[PDB]
């Protein structure tokens, strides 16, 4: 039973640059960088999806 | 160990004597809130050549929050480069072009 | 010591039982050049007076 990929979604290459190691609030995370907006999120949580 | 400041004036000329350098890249920093200590660090006697030709790249971490962490060198780009070996001659490196 | 999830959802109406907050302001902060370590922190009760 393959689950169909949801309604909405954007379809991002993985790749070995796009997680990066920087310091958020008081300790260092790792964090996601969004290809098409260019962003930070350092925590897994709303990155969107 | 470290060098006399007397010893460097009155030493016969034929002596080689080594001296000791400090990087200071990696060096842990101060804390946040805390109270400051007293005292001051000194130096006497700097090389003018300048020193350090065996390099290739230093300081192999990754900064806190931006990407080049000061002075980094990267590795030459002729240490990576296997050139194929003539009939006569021996070795040569890529095109290039 | 915690109070569990549970015993604050089915215990009797009488019962005065404490909590613990957090303050953190003086919080020892991360070095320079590190590795950054995995694991998240969770709060499930706070309160509204303030």
């Amino acid at each position: 039973f393959v689950p169909d990929v949801p309604e909405g979604y954007v379809a991002v290459q993985y790749a070995h640059r796009l997680f990066s190691s920087s310091l958020a609030n008081k300790r260092n995370r790792v964090t996601y960088t969004h290809p098409p907006t260019g962003m930070a999120y350092p925590s897994p949580t709303g990155r969107p999806h | 160990q470290h060098v006399d400041a007397e010893s460097i004036m009155t030493a016969p000329k034929g002596k080689l004597f080594h001296l000791q350098f400090m990087d200071g890249l990696l060096r842990p920093e101060p804390s946040a809130f805390d109270p400051p200590a007293s005292g001051e660090d000194m130096r006497l006697i700097y090389p003018l050549q300048p020193i350090s030709v065996a390099r290739s790249m230093r300081a192999i971490v990754n900064h806190n929050e931006v990407d080049r962490p000061r002075g980094a060198v990267a590795p030459s780009s002729y240490e990576m480069d296997t050139g194929t070996l003539s009939r006569n001659g021996d070795l040569l490196y890529s095109p290039v072009a």
